[PDB]
């Protein structure tokens, strides 16, 4: 069971890796405590197919507070994914970075947030605006030190009305607290 | 045909209002 | 400001959960079922629950209740709108709303939940637009979401340019037991299935009372809609300036405009019902239905629901026209009529048995509901005048529209 | 059973093999991996996590898993020891004070009973400054000859130029593959 799943996830075949990821997602959704296998799925993270990357990101987000120590092995992957040409991959990475409830992980994520703040893609801009609000809610002092208030203020005065609305919502949420 | 009233073509604009 | 969007089941099991803010522990969902049971059992059950400092506001779907936990003073209206958008997206993607698809469409469901809302703030809600980025069977996101026009994908091409409209009428009448109508509201519904090539900018034109008065033609038949609600494609500024309805129709069927005004005309159907219920011996149903609608119109599938006794058994029906059936599941006389010519008069004489032993508790007086649906009938008198289909490429459109009249909240209070 | 498909695959090349990338931070590991994969000197930020890539040469897909030399990541090398067939060690001759730390880390990594079939692969990195030692002084200091039942090979590669990469690849192929 668990050993077979770990062996399947530690294989070199993508056809078995996708099935293992789907089974792990179903077990977590079915109500199975799969947080013990978080380090095993860490190796099978950098994959070309976006179908397994989303599942891995969701598992990490759902298994971030449970194993914060084992989550230290994902900063490099997030940094690498924060520069992919595809806007969808960058948006997913930005969303997953802000969803990680790790006190030792948000400190190193300031650079990707600053890089994605001025992204040309409106989806990337919206993802960065959401991640800024998430980080400010998680750590207001880190957000203030990073100087994201000035970037957020200039977001409303730019193009991309969806991105402007997202920035306004993030600023309202930050000012609410 | 179709239940609920047969479909009818619509105009383009108020021709009598210029 | 939802903290976690979760989907439960009829047994209290959470089919799927999607945390948005993470400020609420995932173990609070366990107390939602007992809290709902206590509220329902004491009459305090409400769609917005409260587990201490965390509020569980959600609505009941076809098979599961989409309860979304929240902790701060978030907008309950925003949460309800997000839940409605999610339900609409699921209906567009999944033809059925049951547990069979939750456990079978999790791969696409998780992706849709992640993409729809981030940090409790939704960003995309168009099923047609979202279908180009999340599929269950991924390229860059379409420019429609980034562009202002988020309800009309560019580059759509079709062999023909045919748009079918639907002027659906909802006749809602609240007739009191004294025989007078209290609430008589008719809500218009203009639903169009736009199927054209490109991104045409529809310019809908009708014989509106306000428009006729502004143009100076306030003397002909004009519909005086108390409330006119345009869709997302309809530009609010254009309608506010000079009643100009200019918008880009979407690709498929969608609700463009929904008129809503009170009606001061006589009911299209007059129902004269009598109840000669003897004391535990017998009962009589002298129901007479008179069609006050125009004779040229026929009410297809007339269904006048007559609430019969709950414990009535061995009934005999003496009617004139139409099929009358008593459904034990519903406990009422279904006055089913296939075609009802305008001005028709149907008389019925009910006769059913009753047990000698009286009922332990009262059951109330359910109202009599008519399910008449007469197409090609416009009671409000509103007629479509024009529909300006303009395209940059240039094409000859063939718009179509149909008028269907049905019974909405046409319930008649019993005596 | 029939092995006709295996023979047909081996007639045109079927073996791929694996490889590991370990060493101290700022040891030229990322640059070496980039040169092996692409062939250019790419400047990158320090490896907080790890880098995974593959190299296709001589009909063998040499998959390389770069591992950083961070203090908090030094004990994390045991995660890659499972299902690992190769291992390449990159030395840092430009850090005299870090030479002892690198030798201690290599000795600790060599003291695992699970990683026994992985032959030694010593790469002389930072072969561009006059202060760099030869291919024997570093080995003598590290005592690579005292590794019983371990096949070590010292090769000097210049990060700026890339010379010696072909010789190291040929030596690795000869050590891994024992056929014609
Ligand atoms: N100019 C120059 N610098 C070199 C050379 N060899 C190694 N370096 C230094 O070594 C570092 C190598 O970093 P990377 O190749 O990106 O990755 P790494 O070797 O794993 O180092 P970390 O990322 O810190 O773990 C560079 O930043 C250089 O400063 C060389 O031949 N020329
Ligand atoms: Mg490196």
């Amino acid at each position: 069971e668990i050993f077979e799943l770990k062996a399947e996830l530690n294989s070199d075949k993508k056809e078995k890796k996708k099935e293992a990821v789907k089974k792990v997602i179903a077990s977590m959704t079915v109500g199975k405590d799969v947080s013990a296998l978080f380090p095993d799925v860490v190796n099978c993270m950098q994959t070309d197919n976006l179908e397994l990357k989303k599942l891995v990101y969701l598992y990490l987000m759902n298994y971030a507070k449970s194993q914060p120590d084992m989550a230290i092995m994902a900063v490099n992957t997030f940094v690498k994914d924060c520069e992919d040409p595809n806007p969808l991959i960058r948006a997913l990475a930005v969303r997953t970075m802000g969803c990680i409830r790790v006190d030792k992980i948000t400190e190193y994520l300031c650079e990707p947030l600053r890089k994605c703040l001025k992204d040309e893609d409106p989806y990337v801009r919206k993802t960065a605006a959401v991640c800024v609000a998430k980080l400010h809610d998680i750590n207001a002092q880190l957000v203030e030190d990073q100087g994201f208030l000035d970037t957020l203020k200039d977001l409303i005065s730019d193009s991309n009305p969806m991105v402007v609305a997202n920035a306004v919502a993030a600023l309202s949420e930050i000012a609410e607290s | 045909d179709r239940k609920g009233g047969s479909y009818s073509q619509a105009a383009g604009s108020d021709s009598a209002q210029s | 400001s939802a903290s976690a969007v979760y989907v439960l089941d009829l047994k209290g099991k959470v089919l799927i959960c999607r945390n948005y803010r993470g400020d609420v522990d995932m173990s609070e969902v366990e107390h939602f079922m007992p809290i709902l049971m206590e509220k329902e059992e004491e009459g305090m059950l409400s769609p917005i629950l409260a587990h201490g400092g965390v509020r569980f506001m959600w609505i009941k779907h076809n098979n599961l209740y989409l309860v979304a936990t929240s902790k701060k003073n978030a907008c309950v209206s925003l949460v309800f709108s997000f839940l409605y958008k999610v339900v609409q997206v699921f209906s567009e993607y999944f033809k059925e709303l049951e547990e069979e698809s939750i456990r079978d469409n999790f791969v696409i469901i998780y992706e849709l939940l992640d993409e729809l809302m981030d940090f409790g703030y939704p960003q995309t809600t168009d099923s047609k637009i979202l279908q180009e980025y999340i599929t269950q069977e991924a390229p860059r996101p379409p420019a429609t979401v980034t562009n202002a026009v988020s309800w009309r994908s560019e580059g759509i091409k079709y062999r023909k340019n045919e748009v079918f409209l639907d002027v659906i009428e909802a006749v809602n009448l609240l007739v009191s037991a004294n025989g007078n109508v209290l609430r008589s509201e008719i809500v218009g519904s203009i639903k169009m299935r736009v199927f054209l090539s490109g991104m045409p900018e529809l310019r809908l034109g009708l014989n509106d009372k306000v428009l006729f008065d502004n143009t100076g033609r306030g003397k002909s038949k004009s519909v005086e809609l108390e409330d006119v609600k345009f869709h997302q494609c309809v530009r609010l500024s254009r309608f506010e300036n000079d009643r100009t309805i200019s918008f880009i129709p979407p690709d498929g069927e969608f609700e463009l405009m929904s008129y809503r005004l009170n009606t001061h005309v006589k009911p299209l159907i007059w129902i004269e019902s009598v109840i000669e219920k003897h004391s535990h011996s017998r009962i009589e149903y002298m129901v007479k239905a008179k069609s006050q609608f125009k004779r040229r119109s026929t009410a297809n599938n007339v269904e006048i629901h007559i609430p019969v006794p709950n414990d009535a058994d061995s009934p005999k029906f003496k009617t004139t026209v139409g099929s009358v059936k008593w459904v034990p599941e519903n406990s009422e006389i279904v006055w089913s009529v296939k075609s009802f010519p305008g001005g028709k008069e149907y008389l019925m004489r009910a006769h059913f048995g009753l047990p000698s032993v009286e009922a332990e508790d009262k059951e109330g007086k359910p109202p009599i509901s008519v399910k008449f649906e007469i197409p090609y009938f416009t009671t409000s008198g509103i007629q479509v005048r024009y529909l300006k289909i303009i395209e940059k490429s240039g094409y000859q459109a063939l718009p179509w529209v149909r008028y269907i009249t049905q019974n909405g909240d046409y319930q008649l209070r019993t005596q | 059973g029939n092995i006709f498909a295996n023979l047909f695959k081996g007639l045109f090349g079927k073996k791929e093999m694996r490889i590991l990338m370990v060493g101290l931070d700022a040891a030229g590991k990322t640059t070496i991996l980039y040169k092996l994969k692409l062939g250019e000197i790419v400047t990158t930020i320090p490896t907080i996590g790890f880098n995974v890539e593959t190299v296709e040469y001589k009909n063998i897909s040499f998959t390389v898993w770069d591992v950083g030399g961070q203090d908090k990541i030094r004990p994390l090398w045991r995660h890659y020891f499972q299902n690992t067939q190769g291992l390449i060690f990159v030395v840092d001759s430009n850090d005299r004070e870090r030479v002892n730390e690198a030798r201690e880390e290599l000795m600790r990594m060599l003291a695992e009973d699970e990683l026994r079939d992985a032959v030694l692969l010593v790469f002389a990195n930072k072969q561009d400054l006059p202060n760099a030692m030869n291919a024997a002084e570093i080995t003598d200091k590290l005592g690579l000859h005292s590794l019983r039942h371990r096949n070590w090979y010292i090769q000097a590669t210049c990060a700026t130029s890339g010379d010696g990469l072909y010789e190291g690849l040929d030596w690795l192929s000869n050590q891994l593959r024992n056929q014609k």
